[PDB]
């Protein structure tokens, strides 16, 4: 019943409501994910959790299906809607096609949903970017991202959120076959990228790994602190 | 015509179903599975109408899986059976009523083993043992005869075997093989298929 | 050819205020004074009915209206707005009775009415009601007095006054009202609270008053109001 | 502030004219109609070496005989491309024949001015599509190139360029193109013009090339056969 | 109870040659034991290349031909082309199926020329099932016309016959002969036979008298 | 300035700016000439090239066997109105088995085009049409506007620099009704010719002709079909 | 008969300052017994119970939809529900499905809050209230139950005497019905306590 | 028509929702409302704003609402908007019980209402609900829980939190005294009186100015209990002896 | 009708007849009862002639859209599920179609049976139609997974022939398809009359 055009074209050909939604993801927590050759790992920084807060309820990494998971940046309330819509779609693909959802398909759904909210009456765009991660029933690992506009691309490694520019350029330098050799080293690349923005993590780092064999494994502040020390004797190995 | 059976012990639930999919006078399939995995510890055994069986059981299956993804944990056997019953009860007076006689088996973290019987009218009931199909008429009395709550799983299979052998002797329909599964604290276990 | 606006007309100001509700509160504050007093024996509702021209027929329109056999109403603010809420309250009271076969408790009715008042501060293309309500009732062998204002919030009172000189009304009340005054004495002090803010000399056709006890809610007859005016 | 269906004093629609300006921001795309077939070229404009270049698809197939190249706001075209794909299959289902290149262009063009505020459906568009399209395929009339823009206007072109550096590319096409040129000349000509206007150096993974011809169906060029003509500078 | 259908008779026949397509029908419209009219040819022309024949419930036959006419103009405007014999046949299939749960009581036979210029015949059931064939009969007397066509055009059951290609003269002779024979036995068939011939030059109409009893 | 946003806003002068602006879109597109005789109605339309490496815009469209249109303005609005006109003609032939009288079709266009000019958030159709049709009352030429006003005219031209054609059509007006088909089209082209700068005139690329009459159904001539009409040309005497 | 499909019997009886409510425990489909321990009497508010007899689905669907409404009521109101109020709520619920009802005839037994007054009633499948001072019955053995109650029931019965009457009335009625039995559960509701007992009954 | 639309569900040039942030300012004017998670239970403590001599006191509470058999909530902001949400919360809780036949888990109830509050911020053109809620409860999955809700539709689980007037000053006061895994109901109650004493601008703090409710697990069932005046006065006098303990 | 399909070592064989009946009257003996969905996907049809032709054509439309949208071919399981869902909406309406959907997947050789009643089952061998009870007879007696390519052809070809000999509603010609790893191929289209003479040796 409320049919008011929210997102419109500007004199110079811009969509301000979309760009403003892209400013909202800029203010959000830093989210980074890298694609290895056996495991895909994503992690979120810029936490600043009040300690007095239950850290289990504020997780920014969410599982969508048995094989697909995602992280986000921006308006946390907006993401919860998108995640729920994405989860429903994962089961709806199984009721119609029987075959489980592919990583590209679920990304295409999220992107089309966000796009529909930039070209509809009475609706406002989603203020989130999502990093979609999973494995095809093929063997090949996948990493995708979306943004408020509804454009999606595949990435070898990508970062969105607060200081995405800084981590993006750290990854461009540090992303080589040597950095993604084994499981441990691909995880190290994520954390080393997070230490570029976060004020010494371990407590301020949430990260999860996914293999083609098992489901999602969220690492606890005990297993994360192990990598803090393993890279520290790499950093302090100059002498 | 299809067959379901469930036997509950102190810490397990034993379920079995025939592997026959028939059309009028012919057996079209020899290895048909009438069991639907809902959770790691819940099975839904669905029997009845040609179209309704797959459509209904699968709809509940993906909803429980959606719940798993939504909240991080799984539904209890009690909550699952009530969810299935609600969806069946609501459709009963609607334009598309599902004619399915089903049997839900599960193991709970705190409550333990659970077996539920359900009418096509959507009447839910908890039983130590239950059976569906024409074969139920021949077997239920054998269950009443040789059942104690303290039955071990290996003697529950013997009890199940007594029931399936009766279906070879008296039941006029050809039912050679049966799918056998057990649910306990470790999850769902595949057993040796009983053949004749 | 018509449809309707779907956007709210009541919004949050930068200071964090719902400006339209506070302006609707200005409307009730400028309305004619009305008072309510719980007697712990009955409930009294009294309002100023200044007629201004003598040509006006007093008995034609009433300010003190009954919702049902045991619940009564008054207002301060806009007459037309009050009348809409009256019809809505009566209809809500009947909804309850049809389901439970039991007279609706005052508290339940007030909650239901306040919900309607809440809607008009958020629904599309409407302004809030410029009315505060005084709802009285007897149920469960207990008297009740409630207030419902433009925002959609309700309050349970022992005694209160609204409209013009509501400040002077309340300060007079807490100074004179005690939680023990019988219904007869409650009517007196209800009229006296209006007398504090009247300016014009009272007659039985100049004020409207309704009482509510175990016998039910009714409007006091002009003759009864005249006899009570012998203060 | 105004509504979406407001005319300017000149006579054109504000939102529609602003949508044309959104194409000026998008990457440049070239198409050439030839006796031997139709070629479609586009620059990807990859912003990061970490981004997988193959996931940026700016040339897609609609049917075996029809391809399409877009420019501007890629996300907007996705619904337009799907509506095109549905229409060709609906035409096949009803008429047992392939749809003509012009008909598919016309079908999409009908959706162009389907936006508005009041008197609109529960699922209606609020703004024009910020995308230009180049439809290229082969039917009864032979190889054909069609251009579309947000205004809904669709026209057949011998060669067309749309995007950021579309002004310089079109004049380059007017200098090179003539009626008798081959498809091999057409691909060669389109890539040269593409490398001139691109900020980044033209590379095998940097661009996309597709051809539709009377000989065989829609074919997108792989890394190897792209390199086959990249080595001709 | 009210019945929305009526059997109105009529038999339609089509034979495809190499350069021609013949579509023929009787002209009798009937109801019960009475005749509505003696002049009601069932064969109707759609394009220069295509002719359709409708039989069964006349009410549905009239509506459907009007629907095709409309849909044919719709295609012309949308595609700048005349709709081909195969495309009409594919369309008619969808139109008949759209009324699946309330069928058109109708037997359609489409006869015309294809893209190569060769003769084409398309047979239809009431609900849309269709195929291309060399010869087909549909209608009340379809079970009478068919067996003779199977024997003479298809050479079926015959031992040593050459398999000479269909000439216009023999096919025209064959249409007239089967209809005269059907008018002897089927009470719904008679009055007059109208034949429509589809060639490169266009559509011709020929009429020959039948029994009127 | 503040009264030019919506069709529902009346100007203090008693005008609606939004309707007047939509009418400007007609003057933006290239000129088209409509004229009739006693038996034939002809539409001669000039086509625009966005860049002469591209084809010249389609300006003449079919409606029915006896009715055709030439558009001036927004193409998408033109095709929308065209589909409406087609539908009404199709309904007429479906119901009554006879062609829809031209005047009655135009009256239906007047109805459909009036609606948005009175509703809030809606806009007028940004296209003017010249309609050529033949019925029981002979050949017809009708003019439509973004405002639902229509005209039954002897001859008409609308579009860019269509002012020059209007002058020509008015002077050779008395010759039209008694004129034959061959010269009736010539008069059309010689009108469309005036709407051009003195450098170059009518060619096979930019001229489209739509003819309907007692003889023939509505037929569009474009390229090779338009070249017999151009032959027998008389150079510009400016 | 749709009511005879699952069988069952629910009975309520009025005492001194107490009420008793009893039901059979069989859950069966036509001739076949399925479960020997089926729940038909449901608690609605400590000192107030409802017993539902009829089609096993509708017994369960009504019980759950009534609790849905009752919980919302007891939260909206600051009080627990009254026996007459529940009766009108049930009648309301059943009449909503007037032209396609739940095949269940409920029986309500409980004590009035504050006033501790006994209350019993039975209803239609479309929700017609019928309050009595003696007994209300519902089920397949309606006639059998009536014959027992009329001849056994006495004016003022203490909890123990009331229990003996409802128990004997249920047992002997059920024993002449084929689709009822397999155990009888009885709830005796007093102001200070609730006594719940399963009786020794025939299992044929 | 579009001239009168204030565009409630629109992004700002800086990428934030004005109507949500402006609504958050309304919460800061409302009464102080805090919650503390303990080992043996969970409680809410709220500032009473209806503090007039002539008020009747009919309901069990002013700010605390019982939602479920195992759950309760408190409110800060526009009180009428809260009545809409608290009523909806009770419905959601009942919908879940009707379907699954067990109590709704705490987080599931919070998210369900937040989905609604989020909706009013993205579409519809209506104003957001000017309410922040604090939820207390127990379920079979995580035990005792404490949740906070925004007008934006944003939610979070907390061990200790506060919303309303002097929210910032109260949360830093909780950040000092709270011990993770060591707080008992007695120690959490003592903390609640302390925090409210400082944030209350009238620092005398009578029992009629505050409102405390406790949620305890008692012999298999959940017990929600609102402390009455004599219980609250006794808690304040305990705190008042600590002010007299500084004289050492 | 009679239609049958079975999978062996070298692929999947698909056989059908060509008779179409209108009551006791034979309408046609040249109908193509195997539908070519993809260069690798096939669909048999038995029952209502219009119902079968329409929905399988609707499926062929559906699968092409899937191919365009996902850049991958649809799986046999997926294709079969789509048809099963579409037809289930119309259960009780009176549609009549028994079909087999078969092709080559990432999972390998797939074969599914789909009903208008709402059945969907994967199997290694099926027979659908009025003469299915006759085709099953010889197909089972002469079946082995180790059958040669030409031996598998003979089994299927004879199985339809035997069905035409007993069933009144089966006849015409026996059409054969072989689904292999690369795709399917048209094997043979022999008349029942011609086969009758060859099987008498
Ligand atoms: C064998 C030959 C006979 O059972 C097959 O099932 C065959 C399959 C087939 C598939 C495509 C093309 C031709 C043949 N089926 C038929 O030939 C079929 C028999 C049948 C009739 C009616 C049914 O109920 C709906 C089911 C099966 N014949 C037809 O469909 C004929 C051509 N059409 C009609 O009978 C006409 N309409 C009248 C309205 O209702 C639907 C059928």
């Amino acid at each position: 019943s409320y049919d008011r055009a929210i997102t419109v074209f500007s004199p110079d050909g811009h969509l301000f409501q979309v760009e403003y939604a892209q400013e909202a993801v800029k203010k959000g927590s830093t989210a980074v994910g890298v694609r290895g050759k056996d495991i895909v790992v994503l992690g979120v920084a810029k936490k600043s959790v009040a300690k007095l807060q239950d850290e289990r309820t504020v997780r920014k990494i969410c599982a969508l299906d048995d094989n697909v998971c995602m992280a986000f940046a921006g308006l946390t309330a907006d993401a919860r809607i998108v995640i729920n819509r994405a989860r429903v779609e994962c089961q709806s693909h199984r009721l119609t096609v029987e075959d489980p959802v592919t990583v590209e398909y679920i990304t295409r759904y999220i992107a089309s949903l966000k796009q529909r909210y930039t070209q509809s009456n009475g609706r406002r765009p989603f203020g989130i970017s999502a990093l979609i991660v999973g494995f095809d029933f093929d063997g090949t690992p996948r990493l995708y991202q979306t943004d408020p506009s509804g454009t999606y691309h595949a990435w070898k490694a990508n970062a969105i959120g607060r200081g995405a520019k800084s981590v993006r350029e750290f990854l461009e330098k540090n992303y080589t076959d040597d950095a993604i050799e084994t499981d441990d080293l691909t995880i190290k690349l994520v954390i080393k990228a997070l230490l570029e923005v976060v004020q010494s993590g371990g407590k301020n780092i949430e990260l999860a790994v996914m293999r083609r064999d098992q489901p999602l494994k969220i690492l606890n502040p005990e297993e994360i602190e192990k990598y803090v020390a393993e890279i520290e004797k790499e950093k302090e190995e100059n002498e | 015509m299809e067959y379901l059976i469930g036997i509950q012990g102190p810490d397990y639930v034993l379920v079995a179903s025939d592997r026959v999919a028939a059309s009028n006078i012919v057996q079209m399939k020899d290895d048909h599975d009438k069991m639907f995995k809902m959770s790691e510890k819940i099975l839904l055994l669905c029997v009845g109408e040609a179209g309704d069986t797959v459509q209904f059981a699968e709809y509940i299956q993906k909803n429980v899986q959606l719940y798993k993804m939504r909240n991080g944990y799984e539904l209890s056997p009690t909550a699952a059976a009530n969810f299935t019953r609600r969806n069946l009860a609501d459709c009963l007076r609607s334009r598309t009523p599902y004619h399915v006689n089903l049997l839900l088996a599960g193991y709970d973290e705190h409550e333990g083993p659970a077996l539920y019987y359900m009418d096509y009218l959507a009447a839910l009931a908890k039983a130590p043992f239950a059976a569906h199909g024409y074969g139920a008429f021949l077997t239920l009395s054998i269950l009443d005869r040789y059942y104690t709550p303290t039955i071990s799983r290996e003697r529950a299979v013997e009890l199940l075997r007594k029931c399936l052998e009766e279906l070879q002797k008296r039941f006029i329909l050809n039912l050679p093989t049966f799918s056998v599964r057990v649910i306990d604290k470790d999850g769902i276990h595949n057993l040796e298929n009983i053949a004749f | 050819a018509k449809r309707g606006y779907s956007f709210s007309l009541t919004t949050f100001s930068p200071s964090g205020k719902l400006v339209q509700i506070e302006y609707a509160l200005a409307a009730v504050a400028g309305g004619a004074p009305s008072v309510g007093i719980k007697a712990a024996n009955g409930v009294v509702l009294a309002t100023e009915k200044k007629q201004k021209s003598i040509l006006y027929d007093e008995r034609s329109v009433h300010k003190v209206e009954p919702i049902t056999k045991h619940i009564g109403l008054v207002y301060s603010g806009m007459g037309p707005d009050y009348r809409v809420l009256v019809h809505r309250a009566r209809k809500l009271a009947q909804q309850y009775y049809l389901v439970y076969q039991e007279p609706i408790p005052t508290a339940q009715l007030v909650q239901r009415v306040a919900s309607v008042m809440q809607e008009y501060t958020q629904s599309g293309g409407v302004r809030p009601f410029g009315v505060s309500l005084l709802i009285c009732g007897w149920n469960e062998g207990r008297p009740y007095l409630f207030q419902s204002d433009p925002s959609g919030a309700y309050f349970a009172w022992k005694a209160t006054a609204m409209g013009k000189n509501y400040v002077n009304g309340k300060t007079f009340l807490e100074k004179r009202y005690n939680e023990d005054l019988e219904l007869e004495d409650a009517i007196h002090t209800a009229i006296l609270t209006l007398k504090e803010s009247f300016e014009g000399q009272m007659t039985e056709d100049n004020i409207e008053v309704g009482i509510c006890n175990e016998a039910g809610f009714r409007r006091l007859t002009p003759t009864e109001v005249r006899d009570y005016l012998a203060a | 502030d105004r509504g979406v269906n407001t005319f300017s004093p000149e006579g054109r629609l504000f939102q529609v004219e602003y949508a044309i300006e959104a194409i000026k921001l998008g990457s440049t795309a070239i198409g050439i109609q030839t006796s031997e077939g139709v070629c479609l070229a586009v620059e990807k404009r990859i912003t990061s070496p970490l981004m997988e270049p193959s996931s940026i698809e700016k040339i897609v197939e609609i049917d075996a005989h029809i391809g399409c190249a877009m420019s501007g706001l890629i996300a907007d075209a996705k619904t337009l491309i799907d509506k095109a794909r549905v229409e060709t299959q609906n035409h096949w289902f009803t008429y047992n024949e392939t749809m003509t290149v012009e008909s598919v262009t016309q079908a999409v063009s009908n959706l162009a001015l389907q936006f508005g505020e009041e008197d609109a459906d529960p699922g209606a568009m609020s703004r024009p599509f910020g995308v230009a399209l180049l439809f290229g395929g082969v039917d009864e009339k032979g190889p054909q190139l069609f251009h579309m823009d947000p205004s809904g206007t669709f026209v057949q072109c011998d060669a067309r360029a749309i995007g950021s550096a579309s002004e310089g590319a079109q004049s380059s096409l007017q200098e090179v193109y003539h009626k008798s040129m081959t498809l091999k000349e057409a691909i060669k000509s389109s890539l040269i013009i593409l490398k001139q206007v691109m900020e980044e150096k033209l590379n095998a993974t940097n661009i996309e090339l597709a051809t539709v011809q009377p000989g065989q169906n829609f074919h997108m060029f792989t890394k190897e056969e792209l390199e086959e003509v990249i080595k001709d500078i | 109870r009210f019945s929305p259908y009526a059997f109105n008779g009529g038999t339609v026949l089509a034979i495809a040659g190499e350069d021609f397509s013949i579509v023929a029908s009787d002209t009798r419209l009937s109801e019960g034991f009475s005749i509505h009219t003696r002049d009601s040819p069932k064969c109707y022309k759609l394009t220069d290349k295509t002719v359709i024949g409708c039989s069964g419930f006349h009410g549905d036959c009239l509506t459907l031909t009007k629907i095709i006419e409309a849909r044919l103009k719709m295609y012309k405007h949308s595609n700048n082309k005349a709709m081909t014999t195969g495309a009409i046949a594919a369309m008619l299939s969808t139109i008949l199926y759209s009324r699946r749960f309330f069928p058109y009581y109708v037997y359609n036979i489409i006869g015309g020329l294809d893209e190569e210029g060769k003769g084409a015949v398309y047979s239809f059931d009431p609900v849309g099932s269709y195929q291309r064939d060399s010869f087909k009969a549909g209608g009340s007397a379809s079970a009478m016309l068919q067996p003779l066509l199977d024997n003479q055009v298809g050479f079926k059951n015959m031992q040593n016959v050459e398999h000479v290609p269909l000439t216009l003269d023999r096919a025209m002779r064959l249409v007239k002969d089967v209809f005269i024979s059907a008018a002897e036995r089927d009470v719904y068939t008679g009055d007059a036979l109208r034949i429509c011939i589809v060639t490169k030059e266009g559509i011709r109409e020929e009429t020959v008298p039948l029994r009127k009893d | 300035n503040q009264y030019d946003n919506d069709v529902t806003v009346w100007s203090p002068q008693g005008r609606i700016h939004q309707i007047e602006y939509a009418m400007e879109a007609v003057k933006q597109g290239s000129a088209t000439v409509g004229l009739k005789s006693k038996t034939h109605a002809v539409l001669v339309a000039l086509k625009r090239a966005q860049s002469e490496l591209a084809a010249h815009q389609k300006k003449i469209l079919h409606v029915d066997n006896h009715i055709g249109i030439s558009i001036a303005g927004l193409t998408a609005d033109a095709r929308l109105l065209c589909n409406f006109m087609r539908q009404e003609c199709l309904d007429s032939r479906f119901v009554f088995d006879r062609p829809l009288p031209v005047s009655r079709l135009v009256s239906l266009i007047g109805s459909k085009t009036q609606i948005p000019t009175q509703r809030y958030g809606r806009r007028p159709y940004g296209v003017g049409l010249l309609i050529a049709g033949y019925d029981d009352m002979g050949p017809h030429i009708f003019q439509t506007c973004p405002s639902a006003n229509y005209f039954d005219c002897r001859a008409m031209s609308i579009g860019a620099r269509s002012q020059s054609a209007r002058t020509y059509l008015e002077r050779h007006m008395s010759e039209f009704m008694e004129c034959n088909l061959d010269e009736l089209v010539k008069h059309g082209l010689r009108a469309l010719r005036e709407t051009l700068p003195a450098e170059q005139d009518l060619t096979t690329k930019n001229v489209s002709i739509g003819i309907v009459g007692k003889d023939l159904e509505f037929t569009i001539y474009d390229d090779d079909d338009v070249s017999p009409f151009l032959d027998g040309l008389e150079e510009r005497p400016q | 008969s749709i009511m005879s499909y699952n069988g069952g019997a629910v009975m309520a009886m009025k005492g001194k300052n107490c009420v008793a409510i009893a039901a059979d425990r069989r859950f069966g489909i036509q001739a076949q017994m399925v479960t020997t321990d089926f729940q038909k009497i449901f608690p609605m508010g400590d000192r107030l119970y409802i017993g539902l007899a009829g089609l096993a689905t509708d017994v369960q669907t009504v019980a759950q939809r009534l609790k849905f409404r009752l919980n919302l009521y007891e939260l909206k109101e600051g009080r627990q529900i009254k026996p007459y109020t529940l009766m009108s709520m049930v009648a309301n619920l059943l009449y909503e499905k007037r032209f396609g009802p739940y095949y269940t005839e409920p029986v309500i037994a409980g004590l009035d809050p504050k006033t501790f007054k006994p209350f019993i009633c039975s209803l239609d499948l479309i929700g017609c209230p019928m309050v009595t001072d003696d007994f209300v019955v519902s089920g397949t053995c309606s006639e059998q139950m009536y014959g027992m109650c009329e001849s056994l029931w006495e004016p003022n019965m203490d909890p123990e005497h009331l229990f003996e009457t409802i128990s004997q009335a249920m047992l002997n009625a059920v024993d002449r019905d084929a689709v009822s039995g397999m155990g009888v559960i009885v709830h005796v509701i007093e102001k200070d306590k609730i006594t719940t007992r399963t009786l020794k009954a025939r299992m044929d | 028509s579009r001239r009168y639309d204030s565009r409630t569900t629109i992004f700002s040039p800086e990428g934030r929702l004005y109507q949500v942030e402006y609504a958050m300012e309304a919460i800061g004017h409302a009464g102080t409302c805090l919650g503390i998670l303990a080992n043996d239970g969970v409680l809410l403590a709220a500032e009473r704003r209806n503090i007039h001599k002539l008020l009747d006191e009919v309901f069990f509470s002013e700010k605390i609402y019982k939602l479920n058999e195992d759950m309760a909530c408190s409110v800060a902001g526009i009180t009428s908007d809260a009545n809409v949400l608290t009523n909806e919360l009770r419905l959601i809780a009942q919908r879940y019980l009707l379907q699954y036949q067990e109590p709704i888990p705490c987080e599931q109830l919070v998210t369900a209402l937040c989905d609604i509050k989020q909706a009013y911020t993205q579409f519809g053109g209506k104003r957001p609900f000017g309410v922040s809620l604090l939820y207390i409860g127990w379920d079979k999955h995580y035990g005792f829980q404490l949740y906070q809700s925004d007008p934006s539709g944003n939610y979070g689980g907390w061990k200790a939190t506060c919303i309303g007037n002097n929210s910032a000053a109260a949360v830093s006061m909780l950040k000092q005294d709270y011990k993770e895994g060591e707080m008992t109901l007695k120690s959490a109650l003592a903390l609640a009186v302390k925090v409210l004493n400082k944030t209350m601008d009238v620092s005398k703090l009578s029992a009629e100015k505050v409102e405390i409710a406790t949620l305890t697990r008692e012999s298999g069932k959940t017990v929600i209990r609102v402390l009455k005046q004599k219980e609250v006065e006794q808690l304040i006098k305990k705190h008042e002896e600590e002010e007299a303990k500084a004289e050492r | 009708t009679t239609t049958l399909a079975f999978k062996f070592l070298h692929g999947v064989i698909v056989a059908a007849d060509s008779r179409a009946t209108a009551g006791a009257y034979i309408a046609s003996q040249t109908v193509k009862k195997v539908i070519e969905i993809n260069p690798y996907l096939l669909g048999t049809m038995a029952g209502g002639a219009a119902d079968c032709s329409f929905w399988e054509r609707l499926l062929a439309r559906q699968c092409r859209i899937y191919e365009l949208r996902n850049k991958e071919r649809i799986s046999v399981a997926a294709a079969s599920k789509l048809l099963a869902n579409m037809v289930y909406q119309y259960k009780g309406m009176g549609l009549s179609m028994g079909t087999m959907i078969c092709g080559w997947d990432k999972r390998g050789p797939g074969l599914y049976y789909v009903d208008s009643e709402g059945n969907r089952i994967s199997g290694t061998a099926f027979s659908v139609g009025s003469g299915s009870v006759y085709a099953y007879g010889v197909m089972d007696r002469g079946y082995s997974y180790d059958l040669k390519v030409e031996e598998a052809y003979d089994l299927a070809r004879r199985a339809i022939y035997q069905a035409t000999y007993r069933d009144a509603y089966s006849g015409g010609a026996v059409n054969l398809y072989h689904v292999r790893e690369d795709g399917w191929i048209r094997v043979s289209s022999d008349n029942v009359a011609d086969l009758h003479d060859k099987y008498s040796s």
